[PDB]
């Protein structure tokens, strides 16, 4: 499924991400937009083994069980198929799994080279 | 997960086609190294059947995206590469080897694979 | 008096709508004066019916052209502005007020408006 | 209907434009392409009250008469609605009527502007 831009804001703020250890609701919508555009299917094989799953292209080496990657640890203990849901109750626990984990949403590459430091609120706005 | 527009660039019986396909563009390396995908859906155009495709840009998804249609049985590939500016929101679109025959609903279809509107109406884009 | 991107804009009850929609960009003086047009067409989005209408610049129809979708309901009208370049097998797009609701279908249908397959398919574009 | 261009190609072809008056069948091709994008309903309205028509913008005031153009001659003797047909034949009747001068193709500043002088022939490479 492909979810609409105020359809995942108000998704994730129903799961309880806005503000969640400090990142205001934008970050969340703004991350997804460029980790996977909106698309729960989303999926993209890394050259380490590993794979990144669903609309915040959760990694498969730490968080979640694909049965194929090297150094799997499964720290989400799922998986990865339920990263894949068209609702997204299993990545929005997972990802207040990974964000509490000390360096916040650094995790997330598309967070930090599209959204850190950006009016991140207009990514809720017109909702 | 499997058939890919990563992967008709390297099977054996699609490379040619893939390279008709993309003959006189330069797409970034991340398209034939394979970016973030989704899987294939089956559309039909006319009393033709295409596997259309996209993937984008990882971790710069909203950015930059392709589609692409293949018919297997037409030994067939036509795409669309687009990409959307940081700085104006201008979307510049770079079509791939489009045929007449999908000159008009096939341009359709493709646009569909990159805004949504084809992976949430699986059913509506058969066109007659 | 045919319905026309031209007359919406010159319209005592539509034209502040044409004027948000191209808010914060500078059309060819084109548009407004009237280009080459085709006559509006119905499409119905969700529980919502819009005019879909087009027009190319007058005698560089395949350069230059744009599509409108005019809700009464909302007042509201959005489009989408594209030029061509032949040689490069390229087109860029501008996106003319284009609010979350129809930022997957609407952007799908303005597209239909411009490639054609909206007019040669009146009755499959109701998402 | 909006005709795709190798099939426009093939429809003026089986009308007889091929070389009409010296004209290769690009030629008519590309003046349709900048006149309407091959768009067989497109219309435009001039400033003289007048009206361009259909897929190669026939005017009102010399060609055909639309009932609502002051001083029209009708020289095609047709109604400016025939030329907004899905099938092209009057528009094709009509434009031989209009080449049929000294000006030849200048007619129709489209062709004046995108087509006049250029490889026309690339309007119809690879088509069928």
């Amino acid at each position: 499924k492909v979810f609409g831009r105020c359809e995942l804001a108000a998704a994730m703020k129903r799961h309880g991400l806005d503000n969640y250890r400090g990142y205001s609701l934008g970050n969340w919508v703004c991350a997804a937009k460029f980790e996977s555009n909106f698309n729960t299917q989303a999926t993209n094989r890394n050259t380490d083994g590993s794979t990144d799953y669903g609309i915040l292209q959760i990694n498969s080496r730490w968080w979640c069980n694909d049965g194929r990657t090297p150094g799997s640890r499964n720290l989400c203990n799922i998986p990865c198929s339920a990263l894949l849901s068209s609702d997204i109750t299993a990545s929005v626990n997972c990802a207040k799994k990974i964000v509490s984990d000390g360096n916040g949403m650094n995790a997330w590459v598309a967070w930090r080279n599209r959204c850190k430091g950006t009016d991140v609120q207009a990514w809720i706005r017109g909702c | 997960d499997d058939l890919t527009i990563s992967s008709l660039a390297k099977g054996e019986t699609t490379k040619a086609a893939f390279n008709q396909m993309v003959q006189g563009h330069k797409l970034p390396a991340w398209v034939m190294k394979g970016g973030t995908y989704t899987p294939a859906q089956t559309v039909t155009l006319g009393d033709e059947t295409y596997q259309v495709m996209s993937a984008c840009k990882p971790h710069d998804c909203g950015s930059q995206r392709i589609a692409v249609m293949w018919s297997e049985k037409s030994n067939q590939m036509t795409g669309l590469f687009s990409t959307i500016d940081e700085k104006t929101s201008q979307e510049k679109l770079t079509w791939l080897n489009v045929n007449d025959a999908l000159s008009i609903d096939g341009k359709t279809v493709l646009f569909a694979a990159l805004t949504g509107s084809l992976e949430n109406h699986p059913d509506g884009f058969n066109f007659r």
